[PDB]
């Protein structure tokens, strides 16, 4: 996955 | 709130080299993935470069048209995002944009570089009026978009003013109004207006992620008409 921090 | 702040473009000869920067604030820059895109007339919104985190040992990726001429870094102390590009080309001519977070909420605001495979398709144009519900689709050259694609949305306003709307399929960037959401229908990403307004007149881009990097669509040119 990419950047999936919120 | 967030502002990226980019400098560095110019107009330069091909064979030569150029160093972009872009400075953020407003959000903790050190703990997000910082991008570069592009976007030329002839070949649209193209990704060109990640960056990860210090945790990551600052790991990066390239589109294939830069690697080997291209190097993206980052100063976390000065909260900055870095192009350098080597052995420039007439191809890349274009807009360049420092984005990321949610996974393309912020946009800096342009700086121009005039030098002198996955297909994403998005529907051309579409025609709407206030108060309508519009849906726009993305679809993959691959098959079906999943969850897996982190189907993101972006609108283009003039002049050349991009803003995140929808990231990770369906989730709203901060303070993007509520009309707009992002859904998965019939094997394409969607972004649907309940109720379209006269401001929504604008480009919208979707971008898929593969893997190790994104495509853009071809965006699709809304207007809103009455
Ligand atoms: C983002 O959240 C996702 C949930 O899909 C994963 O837990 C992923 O590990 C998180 N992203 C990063 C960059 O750590």
């Amino acid at each position: 996955a990419p950047d999936c921090r919120p | 709130q967030v502002q990226l702040q980019e400098s560095g473009g110019g107009l330069v000869q091909p064979g030569g080299s150029m160093k972009l920067s872009c400075v953020a604030s407003g959000f903790t820059f050190s703990n997000y993935w910082m991008n570069w895109v592009r976007q030329s007339p002839e070949k649209g919104l193209e990704w060109v470069a990640e960056i990860r985190l210090k945790s990551n040992n600052y790991a990066t990726h390239y589109a294939e048209s830069v690697k080997g001429r291209f190097t993206i870094s980052r100063d976390d102390s000065k909260s900055s995002v870095y192009l350098q590009m080597n052995n420039l080309r007439a191809e890349d001519t274009g807009i360049y944009y420092c984005t990321g977070v949610g996974q393309f909420a912020y946009w800096g605001q342009g700086t121009t570089v005039t030098v002198s495979d996955i297909v994403v398709t998005q529907e051309s144009a579409l025609t709407t009026s206030p108060g309508e519900t519009v849906t726009l689709t993305c679809r993959s050259s691959t098959g079906a978009v999943t969850t897996s694609n982190y189907a993101n949305w972006v609108q283009e306003k003039p002049d050349h003013l991009f803003t995140g709307l929808i990231g990770g399929t369906n989730n709203r960037a901060p303070g993007v109004p509520a009309r707009f959401s992002g859904s998965l229908i019939g094997d394409k990403a969607a972004l649907t207006i309940t109720g379209a307004q006269t401001e929504d007149e604008a480009i919208y881009f979707c971008a898929l992620w593969y893997s190790n990097h994104w495509v853009f669509g071809g965006g699709t040119k809304l207007t809103v008409l009455g």
